[PDB]
């Protein structure tokens, strides 16, 4: 699960 | 003497890090000229970044939606396009200390420096590599979104890097500043994973040469090897092979420092083989590879950017 | 997430850094409204560095005498001030460019950004820490005398390291903003040394609590111990004694990772009574000692459950 930041 | 890991001056950068407020998803974005880039995920909430439609989000938003703010002023965004997975902000204003640039796509082993940013002001500087895989080493939190990567040339700021998220491993993926991602990376809050990549060899090569320069020359033996034998262990070991203009490209340490290319190929080869036997090379216990050709002359001939 | 060595924005030093040259001396100078700082030794012949009578060689000086460069403009040198060993030339013009600025003087363990330069323009920028000998680590050529070293709060600049000189072994020396040499160096040709340098005792421990976020986690033990039987082993190894107040400054890191500071003291104990080799914390198999333990709380992602 990527994270977008 | 003495080798750092040293990043570019980022004055000319600095003065084009702007705020982009769209909801309340705060991130940064990049103000040159009349045109503000940014990640196209201000336009999401908390709720659609599992899997988000941006041109639905995008259709609801118009430009008032867009607080673009440079310190104690606001940009008036007249019009706003979607290129890929960034924004282009049209502002009233053209940015008065927007530097000479232009945008380049990197390729695997290049090295830039990275502003971070966070609500529009930029926060720190540091070096990185772009990995075979398509990621970067790097250093974000949450708000990084925006920060950008970049190199100095001939006083024409390189745009290489924009900062979107964070893979799972620990490591980030980014654009080029039209939008594109660096490998199959999505903008997307799932399962990715970074692929197979390699240790940078020229790059590996390039710091050899600066320890040399600077007096650590425990490494170097008496023997020479060929390009393909050399390769041959590159090949093993995750390293990926040198080609002819990889040796071209040494060539200048080469010169400066006096030794030929395959000498160094043959001290790298059992140090593959070998391992560092316990004692550290420019103060590091790796192979450290972060390092362009470009980037050792830089700092060993003490070029200036200004 | 991500552990990077980051530098701060250099833009508000850059504005501050010209050449100043005497003779054929030629070295940086910060320029701050209408004075420049430079290292006093740059009104010094070639054969006048071995016992220099620094008042003398004043005198024998005249303002027609300091050539000050600013970017591209040249400066008129109207007066000169000095203290300590520094310079203070004082040109016609006060500084547009000047920041929020303030002199501090750092203790060792601290951290501060240095911008190389060389003949009043910025080559890189990267972090140094004050190493228990009062000499730093940096990357330094000649030149590069007058290269400063800061930190940013707020909007205000904190100078604190104005580079002089580099030492046999290395590394490299220099005076705070009023002039005065952190550790026992004076700037003369003479017999010097280094100090024995010594292991930044709590910047090794928050580089261990790092490596638990990340996950390393074979040099953790059941046991516990006090502070004065982890000084007890830190004489032995070279590592700086672990006051109190350290402790104190590792106390978010315990609350996250769950690790009492002195559990963490007696897994750090039986690291040095073994030299424990070869295995790696954050991928080195060496203990790294220029993270403070505020790059780690600010640059790790967080987030403690109470």
């Amino acid at each position: 699960s990527a994270v977008l930041q | 003497s003495g080798f750092r890991k040293m990043a570019f001056p980022s004055g000319k950068v600095e003065g084009c890090m702007v705020q982009v407020t769209c909801g309340t998803t705060t991130l940064n974005g990049l103000w040159l000229d009349d045109v503000v880039y940014c990640p196209r995920h201000v336009i999401c909430t908390s709720e659609d970044m599992l899997n988000p439609n941006y041109e639905d989000l995008l259709i609801r938003k118009s430009n008032h939606n867009f607080l673009v703010q440079a310190g104690n002023v606001q940009l008036r965004v007249i019009g706003h396009s979607m290129q890929n997975c960034v924004l282009k902000l049209k502002v009233d204003t053209a940015n008065p200390k927007t530097p000479k640039y232009k945008f380049v796509r990197i390729q695997p082993g290049q090295t830039f420096s990275v502003l971070a940013c966070y609500n529009g002001s930029p926060s720190g500087v540091y070096q990185c590599a772009m990995r075979p895989n398509f990621t970067i080493k790097g250093s974000f939190l949450n708000g990084s979104s925006g920060s950008v990567g970049f190199n100095i040339d001939y006083d024409c700021v390189s745009f290489c890097y924009m900062h979107h998220m964070e893979l799972p491993t620990g490591v980030h993926a980014g654009t080029d500043l039209e939008g594109n991602f660096y490998g199959p990376f999505v903008d997307r809050q799932t399962a990715q994973a970074a692929g197979t990549d390699t240790t940078i060899t020229v790059n590996v090569l390039a710091w050899l040469y600066a320890a040399v320069i600077n007096g650590d020359r425990w490494f170097l033996n008496r023997f020479t090897t060929t390009l393909n034998d050399f390769n041959l262990v590159a090949m093993k070991y995750n390293y990926e092979p040198l080609t002819q203009d990889h040796v071209d490209i040494l060539g200048p340490l080469s010169a400066q420092t006096g030794i030929a290319v395959l000498d160094m190929c043959a001290s790298l080869k059992e140090l593959l083989q070998n391992g560092m036997n316990g004692r550290t090379i420019l103060g590091s216990a790796l192979l450290e590879d972060e390092f362009t050709p470009f980037d050792v002359v830089r700092q060993c001939s003490g070029v200036t950017f200004q």
